[PDB]
């Protein structure tokens, strides 16, 4: 069937059957073919192919990425691929052929079972020892030697470990679908060079990879029956040439990092905050494990203190102290990694009772009130609001966190706290009262930087981080939409 | 500095100063806040004078304008609280007097010269000093008070029972942006359970009312679906701080408003007792003296934690901004009087005997609820009205006004209570219809009668499954409730969409042997024994697809638009009714590390389960223009082509309107309530044209998803917590079953 608004043809399963007989290819492997079709058309994979402009053209109007492999130099040469969509199991060809037809079908189906494999899914006996033979060549693959081969056998080696190498170094990509791409491109070096290589060459080590390579490749496509023998041609010279889409989560660093910077005065523009919540990235969110964050219900004893300090946070919020959203991912985030702390070390907290204790007998409503001898009741009853929760009345134990938690973002109560008198035991250091605050929060920040970059699995503390983890990440989303939600000049709703 | 905009906003603008111009000079107000001993001395004589005129009747004068300045400035309600010097002269509820006691300009002159005393004394030195050093700046701002005052005198005193109720000394204030504070029943919000709310008190009431126990809660900074908060959302003009014509608040908040006859009746008479509490009740006065309506006001302190804005200068141009749109919004409606009075009078010109079909709406008006709400309508519309008809006279056409009043019919309540819901017979109607469209799983998770969505998912993999759904069944459920509004049957769509479902469901069927029979004709290059069973099977469906009650819809093409767009095997399923079994399908195709990300998993738009959700949502349309066309040619006798151009403009093709939102963002619920918004906007111009009638009737008769905000607190529908991705509610049982509003000219500019 042809598309109405351009010359693309579709192709959809239960439609190619015949085509086994329309290739005439040898009968031992024709075979092969007719148990591909029953795969393939199991999971719905439809073809589409045309012209570069019909192809180019049907992308743009159903909103379709594509990846057509083609350059100048190769313009001049004159060859264009297409490209597979495995999120959606759809294959792409431009101006195909009878040959890289049946070509896609071997290499779709081929790269099915890296996939599974790959994922922790359970594959054949026989596939699985022919994954992991592959596997191992690969390890060699990249420690050859290639100074006695010939000049254009150099280039064909040098692209493939360039290649190679990015997917195993790559570090914001999901490490399941990064080590499946790797040994996909490895096979496509190896199908690509047989020809020039079987042919006008010596015996060097590089030109035995590419024969046992290729042997490989053959056990795993046919499986534990009866293979062609050595040296016959696969289906009239196979080569893998589409490229493949691949996607996956992105992890909690990638999207806990992007907003650190923001600011606008709808969203809030103090600088100290930025400032503060960079110092908390390389204490914390930098050594967080890379894999992306899972949703478990977590049962157990950091989980609790977790859970209890979300809701004193909220209630802070509701009894006097209003905060912009720049000041509640800030503060929900800095008290978050105080209340594990905590809940791992009984004494981590000691420091913090004496400077509460002492702020408690010099405190008074009246420092909460901007005009001290005010005639309107509502004035008086949000200054007592205050009080209470300093004072832990209205909160009513994980209550010391948050109020070192709060004694760092708020700007109010620091203004408060400053004023206050010095201990004669604590007049040598020469500071007052809310930086010797914020010295005792990196204290505490600083034990558990030493915590998560030891053994982790070992000291039995790796569910406890991948509970701290959530809690980063379902904090790092939420100021993300108010942010795009106040994306105008004036920031309005 | 920001506390000098705040004194002046408080001294020129919630005291009334504007009042005084009347009297006195520029530069003589400048004096008087200069001096504290010229107040002193005005309010001396003023005192003496209003004593002569009052005589015996002075000592309730003098209690009721010190109560109001209360008001004004500090937000404290009395007990029976008069809003104005109107209400005061005749001593409402107090005495029964035929007529002003005093003289009403004298009157205001003090109540404005007490609340002067009532400021901060830190507040007023800030304010002498800028009438000292500021003369040309503090002038040109008097004056710009005395502008916004005429024009809402100007609207409030064309009807009296608007005049006894407006508020004095009404100026606008903002909430903080992100915030929000409602006042709901401890029992209902408890089997919620929310966790965006924190409870910061409870609401006592007062003793002349009895009712359960409520309480105060409270929401910090987040973001809010669009058009939601930050305006107004009302459809009704406003003078004085209330609704014209009525009375009810507008400009505030109130916990409710109690309006029944026996039950008004009954707080009167308990009243006369006594009354304790802190929130007591203010009660809404007619033309004659008496009492129609109560309400519930609301704790002066809860409002502290809002964090509102004062600021003098923005706050005027919101003001004046909002004036002119008002403006705008009633000239519109003497346009459509125009027009109707333009079609009246063809039809006669044409033959006197095309009278007999058309009603006059200013005559006598034998429904008692109808008639009831054209007394209270506007008087600005009823001058144009007359104007070009004649005396008391407005005829429109009999069909199109039946059409407008087809709602009344499957709901119950009133709009201004707040307690308007579908009637339980329309109820077991809807319910029945989306449980066999959508799959039985699918119902059970979605129209809980008990229990919420969020406390029937215990899987990390459910939760992506579950998001899905929702999609398809929030716009299945919107259209309904559309063409039931604009005056569609429920019984038409009861017996009719499990008829459509089974003529489209052997569409597909069929289609599925005739996509690939061009295949076998491929092969059929040869003897004619292929040839001839081809020939005769293609031929066969289609004769039988002729036949089918849809067809003038598929030769149009629109029917099958994307039909042959793809044949894929899976969707099947749809046709069939297994929605929910075919979403856990195109789910497991999700990798491993997406799939149990939960509620924090972002799907992309290159995945199969993304663009299953969209062949769904046009699988809604499928059965919403099919209805549609049936009605404007069974029961409307329009021709075949008419009708097929009335739909063509009220759907568009969502392949033009790829998501534009930020990457690292939940944006899949908020991509389709825009998308829905567009759809909205192309109804609403459709309606003007094709119904003037309708149009003029929804900004007059009150009607569920007709008027805004009431001034009660707000309240979310469907389309609300779609955008905002939530799961603690359910489309079922209580909240979540109301629909959004169907105002055309609302609509095209909110």
């Amino acid at each position: 069937r042809e598309h109405k608004a351009s010359g693309v043809r579709i192709l959809s399963a239960t439609a190619i059957r015949n085509l086994a007989k329309i290739s005439n290819l040898p009968s031992t492997q024709a075979a092969t073919l007719a148990e591909i079709q029953k795969s393939l058309a199991a999971k719905d994979y439809k073809i589409i192919y045309g012209t570069p402009t019909q192809v180019a053209e049907y992308a743009r109007q159903k909103n379709v990425t594509e990846l057509t492999s083609q350059e100048m130099e190769e313009a001049q040469a004159g060859n264009i691929y297409g490209w597979t969509n495995f999120d959606d199991k759809t294959i792409y060809l431009v101006s195909p052929s009878m040959e890289t037809l049946i070509h896609e079908l071997v290499h779709a189906s081929t790269f099915e079972e890296v996939y599974s494999f790959y994922q922790g899914n359970e594959v054949s006996p026989t596939s699985k020892q022919a994954i992991e033979n592959l596997e191992g060549l690969m390890e060699q693959f990249r420690s050859l030697d290639i100074s006695k081969d010939s000049p254009e056998m150099r280039e064909a080696y040098a692209d493939a470990i360039a290649t190679i190498e990015g997917h195993l170094s790559n570090g914001f990509v999901d490490p399941a679908i990064s080590k499946a791409a790797a040994l996909n491109e490895f096979m496509a070096w190896g199908l690509a060079n047989r020809a020039l290589a079987a042919k006008q060459k010596r015996t060097s080590s590089l030109v035995q990879m590419v024969k046992d390579v290729y042997q490989a490749i053959k056990k795993l496509i046919w499986g534990r029956k009866q293979a062609p023998a050595l040296g016959e041609d696969m289906f009239s010279n196979l080569l893998f040439n589409s490229a493949i889409l691949m996607r996956s989560q992105p992890t909690t660093q990638a999207v806990a990092k992007d907003g650190t910077l923001f600011h606008s005065k709808a969203y809030g523009n103090n600088e100290r905050l930025s400032q503060l919540n960079q110092t908390f990235d390389k204490l914390v969110t930098d050594y967080l494990r890379t894999d992306p964050v899972t949703e478990v219900e977590r049962r157990g004893n950091v989980a609790n203190a977790l859970m209890s300090a979300t809701r004193l946070v909220r209630d802070v919020q509701s009894h006097g102290f209003n905060m912009t959203a720049q000041e509640q991912s800030v503060f929900q985030m800095v008290t978050a990694a105080l209340a594990t702390e905590a809940a791992i070390d009984p004494h981590a907290m000691a420091r913090a009772q004496e400077l509460y204790t002492h702020v408690m007998k010099h405190l008074t409503v009246e420092h909460f009130m901007a005009d001290p001898d005010s005639t309107n009741p509502a004035d008086r009853y949000y200054a007592q609001q205050k009080y209470d929760t300093i004072s832990g009345a209205n909160l009513v134990t994980s209550l010391l966190p948050t109020f070192l938690g709060l004694a760092m973002v708020n700007e109010e109560l620091r203004s408060i706290i400053k004023e206050m008198p010095v201990p004669k035991a604590d007049k040598k250091l020469g500071n007052d009262i809310d930086t010797l605050l914020t010295n005792a929060g990196t204290q505490v920040m600083e034990s558990l930087n030493r915590r998560m970059a030891g053994d982790q699995k070992a000291t039995n503390v790796q569910d406890s981080i991948d509970a701290l983890s959530e809690t980063i990440m379902a904090a790092a989303l939420k100021r993300e939409s108010f942010y795009d939600a106040v994306a105008t000049p004036t920031g309005n709703f | 500095t920001d506390t000098e905009w705040s004194a002046m906003h408080t001294g020129l603008g919630k005291t009334d100063l504007a009042v005084l111009r009347e009297t006195m000079s520029m530069a003589e107000i400048r004096d008087l806040l200069s001096s504290s001993k010229k107040v002193k001395d005005e309010i001396s004589t003023l005192e003496k004078e209003i004593q002569n005129q009052a005589g015996r009747n002075w000592n309730l004068v003098q209690k009721k304008s010190k109560q109001l300045a209360q008001y004004m400035i500090m937000g404290e309600v009395g007990n029976n609280l008069l809003r104005n010097a109107h209400a005061i002269s005749r001593l409402l509820g107090e005495r029964i007097t035929n007529g002003p006691v005093a003289d009403v300009a004298a009157i205001d002159k003090l109540i404005t010269l007490y609340s002067l005393e009532l400021m901060n004394k830190s507040d007023r030195d800030l304010l002498s000093e800028l009438a000292q050093s500021e003369v040309e700046g503090m002038e040109f701002s008097i004056a710009y008070m005395v502008g916004q005052r005429t024009e809402e005198m100007r609207k409030a005193k064309g009807d009296n029972r608007t005049l006894l109720n407006h508020f004095k000394g009404y100026i606008p204030v903002e909430n903080q942006q992100g915030v929000n504070l409602i006042i709901a029943d401890d029992k209902e919000f408890a089997k919620l359970n929310s966790q965006s709310f924190t409870r910061i008190g409870t609401y006592q009431g007062s003793t002349g009312f009895r009712t359960g126990s409520k309480g105060y809660y409270f929401s910090p900074v987040a973001a809010r679906a669009p058009y939601s908060q930050g305006i107004l959302q009302n459809v009704r003009n406003t003078a004085g701080g209330v609704d014209i014509g009525t009375g009810f608040t507008l400009g505030t908040m109130v916990a409710g408003r109690i309006t029944d006859k026996p039950t008004v009746e009954r707080i009167t008479k308990a009243l006369a007792k006594g009354e304790r509490g802190r929130e007591p009740l203010m009660p809404i006065y007619n033309s004659k003296g008496q009492v129609v309506a109560y309400e519930q006001s609301v704790d002066p302190n809860m409002l502290k934690h809002l964090n509102q804005d004062n600021h003098f200068a923005k706050m005027v141009g919101v003001w004046r901004g909002r004036q002119v749109e008002e403006a705008k919004a009633q000239r519109f409606n003497d346009i459509l009087i125009e027009q109707l009075h333009a079609m009246y009078e063809k039809d006669i010109k044409d033959s006197s005997a095309n009278k007999s079909q058309y009603v006059n709406l200013l005559g006598k008006i034998d429904d008692p609820v109808l008639a009831d709400a054209i007394n209270l309508m506007n008087i600005e519309t009823r001058h144009k009205a007359e104007e070009l008809f004649g005396k008391d006279e407005l005829w429109v056409r009999r069909d199109m006004l039946n059409d407008a009043l087809g709602y009344r019919a499957a709901s119950i309540g009133d709009v201004w209570t707040g307690n308007s819901r579908w009637s339980p017979s329309t109820l077991d109607t809807v319910k029945k219809m989306f449980l066999g469209a959508f799959g039985n799983k699918a119902y059970h998770v979605v129209m809980n009668a008990e229990n919420t969505i969020q406390n029937l998912v215990k899987d990390a993999k459910t939760v992506i499954v579950v998001k899905a759904v929702v999609v398809p069944a929030v716009n299945f459920l919107a259209n309904i409730y559309q063409m039931i509004g604009r005056g569609v049957p429920v019984k038409d769509i009861a017996v009719n969409i499990p008829r459509k479902t089974s003529e489209i469901n052997q569409y597909i069927k069929s289609r599925l042997r005739q996509i690939d029979a061009e295949a076998e004709l491929r092969a059929a290059e040869g003897n004619p024994n292929l040839v001839r069973k081809l020939k005769t099977e293609i031929q066969s469906i289609t004769d039988s697809h002729r036949r089918m009650s849809i067809w003038p819809l598929i030769e149009a093409g629109e029917f099958s638009s994307i039909a042959d767009a793809g044949i894929s095997r899976d969707d099947l399923l749809v046709a069939e009714g297994k929605i929910h079994e075919y979403m856990e399908k195109l789910a497991n195709k999700l990798p491993e590390k997406v799939r149990n990300a939960g509620r924090y998993a972002l799907i992309a738009k290159d995945t199969a389960l993304f663009q299953g959700i969209q062949k769904t949502v046009e699988y809604s349309d499928f059965i919403a223009k099919a209805i549609i066309y049936d009605d404007l040619v069974k029961r409307k006798k329009k021709s075949s082509s008419e009708a097929l151009g009335q739909v063509t403009e009220e759907f568009i093709n969502y392949d033009r309107l790829p998501g534009r939102f930020r990457g690292y963002m939940e944006s899949m619920g908020l991509m389709w309530f825009y998308n829905f918004k567009i759809r909205s906007i192309k109804v609403a111009m459709s309606m003007i044209r094709n119904n003037p009638v309708h149009s003029l009737i929804a900004t007059v008769v009150p009607a569920p998803t007709m008027f805004g905000n009431v001034g009660l607190p707000i309240q979310d529908n469907m389309l609300t917590m779609l955008a905002e991705g939530r799961l603690d509610y359910s489309l079922g049982f209580g909240q979540g079953l109301r629909a959004p509003t169907l105002n055309p000219w609302f609509n095209l500019t909110h």
